[PDB]
């Protein structure tokens, strides 16, 4: 399972 | 203090005008040195072009050789000296002195937040503000795509994804209409897709990340966001 | 030597091109700094017209905070960027093969010899600071003969309106020495009319009188 978005950021 | 905020900016304006005078005098000084050096180089071009068309006959007569020795030994040093002469110290000293009185990062977010507050307060879409159509007011003032980008970033740091989304879109629109800017669309879509994600618009975030990857197929986070978005959506079912 | 020189002119021409690149680069930086100055000049002029209303505008305030905080720093960096580094490093490298003070006197002394070998008169050779250097090289070698010839030649060139960095007063003092009473007394009197503040000019003329 994929990981959540990091700050752009 | 509200009126001390204005008094401070007004003082800052007078300071900034004076920095411009100091800057114009600096420019004037560089132009004079450069013009001297330019004349000097041209003169040296003449001496060398004429020399190179018959170098051996030229160099044997010793008066010319004497002249050749002197130029490299003496004239080129004077030139190195002129070239190395710094003309900016007056201006730099003054600026160094003035930065004591400059605003910091905090004053810049404050002004940004006041923009966000007027927008919220008068219910303005971002394109209206950027284009200078504020509740009657003249004279019009405008935001660059990069200004929009910065406002988007101030909102972002406060985790205000509503304003983040809004201003990045405004920046993006302006880049798309053809504004030349130091800011690139990928940076904006990076922040934009992200704000859209915090706000729970999975579809919009997926679409925008795809637009980013269209411009930058090897964008590392955007590739990660793409797989992620696609995963959660397939699972919401 | 000659073959050595051929390499030196090559070095000098190539230095002129590097010099041309330096000039072009400074010009571009100067042009950028000027465009930025003009823009700031307009905002500050518009603003000065009505300061309060101006900063009174939330868009101008934000623009103001950012420009002072971020933009003037970018401008300063450009102002501070030195454009001569490439050229200056190169000139230093090319300078190993430059002649030095001893070469310059060598070619100067050779010139005196050549003037001597083919008997060229001072009027003939030139066809002024250069002339000044030569009178002095002879004087250093106690060659009061060539000193007289050469100071007289420089003055001839100066009176004929060739402006030069050399002050004429430095030229006449040595020449009055060079003559060494009548030509000396005359030139000394000539020195003092133009520049009364010369110490060693006054006391000598006073000394010349008693003899």
């Amino acid at each position: 399972p994929p990981g959540p978005p990091g700050p752009p950021g | 203090g509200f009126f001390t905020s204005i008094g401070q900016m007004t003082d800052l304006i007078h300071t900034e005008k004076d920095l411009v005078t100091s800057l114009k005098d600096y420019i004037k000084a560089e132009e004079d040195k450069l013009e001297q050096i330019k004349k000097w180089a041209e003169k040296l071009d003449r001496l060398t072009s004429t020399a190179t068309k018959d170098p051996e006959g030229f160099v044997g007569h010793p008066v010319n050789a004497f002249k050749l020795m002197k130029r490299l030994n003496t004239e080129w040093s004077e030139l190195e000296n002129l070239v190395l002469k710094d003309m900016s110290d007056g201006f730099i000293s003054n600026l160094t002195i003035q930065r004591q009185y400059f605003p910091n990062d905090e004053d810049q977010v404050g002004a940004a937040k006041a923009l966000l507050r007027l927008q919220d307060t008068y219910n303005l879409d971002t394109d209206t503000i950027s284009k200078g159509n504020l509740p009657g007011v003249k004279h019009k003032s405008f935001l660059t795509a990069e200004d929009c980008f910065e406002l988007g970033k101030v909102a972002y740091t406060e985790a205000d994804y509503y304003h983040t989304e809004l201003w990045m879109e405004q920046a993006l629109r302006q880049l798309d209409e053809g504004e030349i800017s130091t800011i690139d669309k990928v940076s904006v879509l990076d922040y934009l897709s992200y704000a859209v994600y915090q706000q729970g618009d999975l579809d919009k975030a997926l679409l925008l990340t795809k637009k980013l990857l269209e411009l930058d197929p090897e964008h590392q986070r955007a590739n990660g966001n793409l797989k992620y978005f696609e995963y959660i959506m397939a699972k919401e079912k």
